[PDB]
């Protein structure tokens, strides 16, 4: 499989500044823009934010821009509101053990 | 218009061997696996074996494992089932069949499943 | 190996009735089941494939059901041209098939 | 080891005319890991000994992955003719690699019909070996310069496989991975016990 | 973007539990309905997928042998059945379904059901 190490462990970014999420793969040949970003608010089911590296799902605000390719990807949260205090996972839909990420528990100061 | 035709009814004696053919009508013999089904004259159908013309591998039923032998002649679109060691229990109507996943996108008028007409092997 | 016990093996119903035929596998096979019809003296014909769908040209009276092990063959209204024997067949991705004991429907 | 759990189990196998070339190097290439693939898969190869490919090694291993139907997996071999081996993917006659193909009826077949896999049908010529063409120029055989629209003898070259679960073994989707080893002046660094 | 699921179970060790996922509320174009396990404090783990309209499961590495996926008589609702419940098995099992064919990201998630294996 592709063990997807997600860094950092916990983010404490004040509103409405920028929070940078990072999800680094363990693929010798790279995921090649086949990552998916999820957002799990506590006590709630995960929500698909970005499918592929860049393009977002329907109903998503424009502030959840995704970027990166290969073996290093990035989710940038601009104007991080109170509603976004959630755990963020990353999924490779590249190799068939579709491994989810660790989860960077974003916290509001 | 694929029409599977066979050899004909063969009377035999126990201990011998019978080889029965199934000449497919068409140029697409290679695509579809051809499989042989026997039916006892009062009992239900029973699967015997199959020959995949893509790679030549065979899958045999565990009751007929080592008794039957299924081969084919791709240059004339004819599959041969060589049943050996006939007995009193091996009296059946032997169908050649293209069992269910043997449809093709070209000419959908022939269905997904195509059977033969039956060969009555009597001992 | 997988053996499948289709029951009842011999029922009887009048015209315009409902006929239910049940095929029970021994372990999980999924939707991999086909339903046949052998009128006597002829080659079998296919009616239901993948345990729910309908063959082209087959009238919509027949309808299969079931996924796990308990499948079910249903005829909506019996007709005089449906006096036959019905076999349940276990397709696998490697082409190994297992038929059933059969159900003779008598008018 | 080589990553063979990143070529053979990829979720995205491309269509045949746009076969994905993947260069693998710096390994201990163990081909005994392929036992847990599909129950029958064709591991045939040419120019190397299939009982000795774990001891003879190479400067690079190029793996090309695509999806074709079962009727035309025969053409994935040197010295073959057909639609694929002439117009989509041609292997050279000097081939020194392995052709692996397994049935993918579970992954690539929808009951409605899987139209995502396309093959090249008309291209006015043949293909040189290990050359691809992603070109979608409208094919011209008739004597009309009507390239903007379809015509009597003007066709779009790519056509769809239409994979269904109600089809024969010749029309079932066969995922193909063709390893293509090469030996050059560089140190190999692919072999190992 | 919600799929119906079963309620919680306060099960016991060495027992069997059934988890439903009735996805008959939408109109679809895919054929796969995946299963995702979440621990009470840890991250998501992909269990595997049951294939709609052919009924064939496929499991991940650590979720084989005990977990079995199956369908009901209709071709909509899929079942998860855990056999031989252990002590460290309390988890929030999710039912995730794709939006389009050959799109292995999970747009439509379940509501999540929780087994509570204890004594």
């Amino acid at each position: 499989e592709v063990v997807m190490t997600q860094s950092p462990a916990s983010l404490s970014v004040s509103p409405g500044e920028r929070a940078t999420l990072s999800c680094r793969a363990r693929a010798s040949l790279g995921i090649s823009t086949d990552l998916a970003w999820y957002q799990q608010r506590p006590g709630q089911a995960p929500r698909l934010l970005i499918y592929g590296a860049s393009t977002r799902a329907t109903g998503i605000p424009a502030r959840f821009s995704g970027s990166g390719s290969g073996t290093e990807f990035t989710l940038t949260i601009s104007s991080l509101q109170s509603e976004d205090s959630a755990v963020y996972y990353c999924q490779q839909y590249s190799n068939w053990p579709l491994t989810f990420g660790g989860g960077t528990k974003v916290e509001i100061k | 218009q694929v029409q599977l035709v066979q050899s004909g009814a063969e009377v035999k004696k126990p201990g011998s061997s019978v080889k029965v053919s199934c000449k497919a009508s068409g140029g697409t013999f290679r695509s579809h696996v051809i499989s042989w089904v026997r039916q006892a004259p009062g009992q239900g159908l029973e699967w015997m074996g199959g020959f995949i013309p893509l790679f030549g591998t065979t899958i045999y039923a565990q009751a007929f494992q080592g008794r039957v032998m299924i081969s084919a002649d791709e240059s004339t679109s004819t599959a041969y089932m060589e049943l050996s060691s006939l007995r009193s229990e091996d009296t059946a109507v032997y169908f050649c069949a293209r069992l269910f996943p043997n449809g093709d996108p070209n000419s959908p008028e022939d269905g997904f499943d195509i059977w033969g007409q039956g060969t009555l092997v009597t001992v | 190996d997988i053996q499948m016990t289709q029951s009842p093996s011999s029922l009887s119903a009048s015209v315009g009735d409902r006929v239910t035929i049940t095929c029970q596998a021994s372990q999980d096979i999924g939707n991999y089941l086909n339903w046949y019809q052998q009128k006597p003296g002829k080659a079998p014909k296919l009616l239901i494939y993948d345990a729910s769908h309908l063959e082209t040209g087959v009238p919509s009276r027949f309808s299969g059901s079931g996924s796990g092990t308990d499948f079910t063959f249903t005829i909506s209204s019996l007709q005089p041209e449906d006096i036959a024997t019905y076999y349940c067949q276990r397709y696998d991705d490697l082409p190994s098939y297992t038929f059933g004991q059969g159900t003779k429907v008598e008018i | 080891l080589c990553p063979f759990d990143e070529v053979f189990n990829a979720t995205r196998f491309a269509s045949v005319y746009a076969w994905n070339r993947k260069r693998i190097s710096n390994c201990v290439a163990d081909y005994s890991v392929l036992y847990n693939l599909a129950p029958f898969f064709t591991f045939k190869c040419y120019g190397v000994s299939p009982t000795k490919l774990n001891d003879l090694c190479f400067t690079n291993v190029y793996a090309d992955s695509f999806v074709i139907r079962g009727d035309e997996v025969r053409q994935i071999a040197p010295g073959q003719t057909g639609n694929i081996a002439d117009y989509n993917y041609k292997l050279p006659d000097d081939f020194t690699g392995c052709v692996i193909a397994w049935n993918s009826n579970k992954l690539d077949s929808k009951v409605s019909g899987n139209y995502n896999y396309l093959y090249r049908l008309f291209r006015k010529s043949n293909l040189k070996p290990f050359e691809r063409d992603i070109s979608t120029e409208i094919y011209q055989a008739g004597n009309k310069p009507c390239n903007g629209v379809a015509g009597f003898n003007c066709y779009f070259p790519l056509r769809s496989y239409s994979f269904r679960p109600t089809y024969g073994v010749g029309h079932q989707p066969y995922r193909v991975v063709v390893l293509s080893f090469e030996l050059l002046h560089a140190p190999a660094t692919v072999c190992g016990k | 973007v919600q799929l119906a699921q079963s309620g919680s179970e306060l099960r016991k060790p060495g027992a069997s539990v059934k988890v439903s996922c009735d996805t008959s509320g939408h109109s679809f174009t895919s054929n796969a309905i995946h299963w995702v396990r979440q621990a009470p404090g840890q991250g998501l783990e992909w269990m595997g997928w049951i294939n709609t309209d052919t009924g064939t499961p496929t499991y991940a590495q650590g979720f084989t042998g005990r977990f079995v996926f199956s369908l009901d008589t209709s071709a909509r609702t899929a079942y998860l059945q855990i056999s031989s419940l252990k002590a460290d098995d309390t988890a929030v099992f999710y039912c995730a379904r794709e939006r389009d064919y050959s799109d292995y990201f999970f747009d439509y998630w379940g509501q999540g059901t929780l087994v509570t294996v204890s004594s």
